[PDB]
């Protein structure tokens, strides 16, 4: 329950439970989407090591729990919102100076992507810092993610 | 933007382009940092988003103030307080020759801003004169947080490719993958030396090797007893043992023994031994201030 693979499965199970409208969503779907982005950034030379680690998955889950609406209407919409949260996670917590947009963009309307980034930042900026500053809060989030399975 | 009238392009954005502007509604002068979102330089918005996230949580008189963020066109605009110049330009303006009271004021304000960042669990990681803004009121602000990061969550490593070379501490030059608030404290010591002499970098190394040599040549090479983990660092290699006996008196002529003592507490090679911003503000250098 400490391995990346297990926590990622917890996140996938959480999203399936959260997004009750998505009847054909698999808990492995979010895992595939996240791993795919991380592999692509590695292979393409944007990073030397993977971003997806236990701590970063906890960070990502903290964003998802507050940002992803139970009312998401399609698997596509879930992917777009999840990937927006992922992009903000790389941006905030990643070891590289910057990351490209391409792997995170699955929508035709780029302006919606940028508006979503700003909305998430307005909602989450305090908690993004607090999860780093407060080990008790990080522990709470980690425990919550574990209990998602 | 419609609310803002552009006045001049005044800014080496760290990742974008800075303009002086006027708020048409309030007539206030601000700085706008504009970022193209329909990029050809793929990763820029990522750094900007990180800076926005951090600056929203860092409201202090000695940290550049982000007032607003606008999204229009295919552009992200950060609205910042306007500052007349940076420390690098200020040095050019005064022939590198600051009054010792202004040296003290500038260091004090830097440390207050930096202390605030560190207390909020944020590392700046690019502390250098061009990233320090100065007002005509004499107010100094830490700026350009595009290399900054929150710290505290369990991480395998950070990047050792942080801090402009001349301002980078020896543990990081030796490839340390974990560092704390101490990273910025070294850079503050470097800036302090420029303030207290003639506004020129103390350690202008040509590459990492030259950088370490210049540092040790002045301060002395650390021994195993002063810095036991030094030889275990990932990019450690043997350096000559330069003596710890070289006087700094002529390196920082604007400083008394008190100031030289603070300088040496900032410029400790072993990061564990480096003074914190909070401790520095309580140093007797600032007592009659």
């Amino acid at each position: 329950q400490a391995s990346t693979s297990e926590l990622l499965r917890c996140l996938g199970e959480f999203l399936c439970r959260r997004c009750y409208r998505l009847k054909h969503l698999s808990p492995t779907d979010p895992v595939l989407w996240l791993r795919s982005v991380d592999r692509s950034l590695l292979l393409q030379g944007w990073q030397d090591q993977g971003f997806i680690t236990p701590a970063n998955v906890v960070f990502l889950y903290m964003l998802c729990r507050d940002v992803i609406s139970s009312e998401v209407g399609s698997d596509h919409e879930l992917q777009a919102v999840l990937l927006t949260c992922l992009y903000l996670s790389y941006s905030y917590m990643g070891n590289e100076i910057s990351y490209p947009l391409k792997p995170f963009l699955v929508e035709s309307c780029k302006e919606a992507f940028w508006d979503r980034c700003l909305s998430v930042i307005n909602l989450m900026s305090s908690k993004m810092l607090q999860i780093n500053a407060d080990p008790h809060y990080f522990t709470q989030v980690f425990s919550d993610l574990k209990n998602e399975s | 933007m419609q609310k803002y009238e552009k006045l001049e392009k005044i800014g080496e954005g760290t990742y974008g382009t800075v303009f002086k502007a006027k708020n048409r509604e309030t007539h206030e002068i601000v700085a706008l940092k504009r970022v193209r979102l329909d990029d050809d330089d793929e990763g820029v918005p990522s750094s900007a988003l990180r800076e926005i996230c951090l600056l929203k949580e860092l409201k202090h008189k000695n940290i550049v103030r982000l007032h607003d963020v606008l999204h229009s066109d295919k552009k992200l605009t950060l609205v910042f307080e306007f500052c007349d110049q940076d420390l690098k330009k200020y040095f050019d303006s005064c022939n590198g020759d600051l009054d010792p009271e202004i040296v003290k004021s500038f260091l004090f304000q830097l440390l207050k801003g930096l202390g605030f960042c560190h207390s909020r669990n944020v590392l700046h990681r690019d502390l250098k004169p061009q990233n320090l803004l100065i007002n005509r009121n004499g107010e100094l602000k830490l700026a350009n947080f595009g290399l900054a990061r929150a710290f505290g969550i369990p991480v395998r490593c950070y990047s050792a490719e942080v801090v402009t070379l001349w301002y980078r501490p020896p543990d990081v030059l030796f490839g340390a993958k974990l560092y704390s608030t101490s990273i910025d404290m070294w850079s503050a010591g470097c800036i302090f030396a420029e303030l207290a002499n003639a506004g020129r970098p103390l350690f202008p190394g040509n590459d990492v090797d030259d950088q370490l040599k210049r540092i040790f040549r002045l301060l002395g090479t650390p021994t195993e007893e002063q810095w036991p983990s030094m030889t275990k660092l990932p990019d450690y290699k043997p350096y000559p043992m330069y003596p710890a006996t070289t006087s700094l008196v002529n390196v920082v002529p604007k400083l008394n023994a008190t100031g030289r003592d603070l300088l040496q507490n900032l410029l400790k090679c072993n990061p564990v031994q480096r003074i914190s911003a909070e401790e520095a503000l309580q140093h007797p250098y600032f007592s009659d201030f």
